[PDB]
């Protein structure tokens, strides 16, 4: 049963390293986006400053 | 787990071929 | 998975008995 190695191997190893990738790749785009929330609270900030 | 649907049937012949042969090699007398 | 681990070797293991008992049974019959 080649398929069971092709599977038992397949399975884990183009899903641990594809979806471990996105959740640190997308994380970044995540604290940036959160980046732009603080950015937008210093923008508000800086609006009632002025 | 397919995997194991799959392994279970390897395995589920390995034993049935060696009971059908425990059973043949008892009822051979 | 300790389900499946044992009872993959229990399928085994009616391999493995089932065979102990055919090649003994053969081995008197």
């Amino acid at each position: 049963l080649n398929e069971l190695q092709a599977l038992i191997e397949a399975h884990f190893e183009n899903r641990k390293k594809e979806e471990e990738e996105l959740v640190s790749l997308k994380d970044r785009i995540e604290r940036r986006r959160a980046e732009r929330a603080e950015q937008q609270r210093i923008r508000n900030e800086r609006e009632k400053e002025r | 787990m397919d995997a194991i649907k799959k392994k279970m049937q390897m395995l589920k012949l390995d034993k049935e071929n060696a009971l059908d042969r425990a059973e043949q090699a008892e009822a051979d007398k």
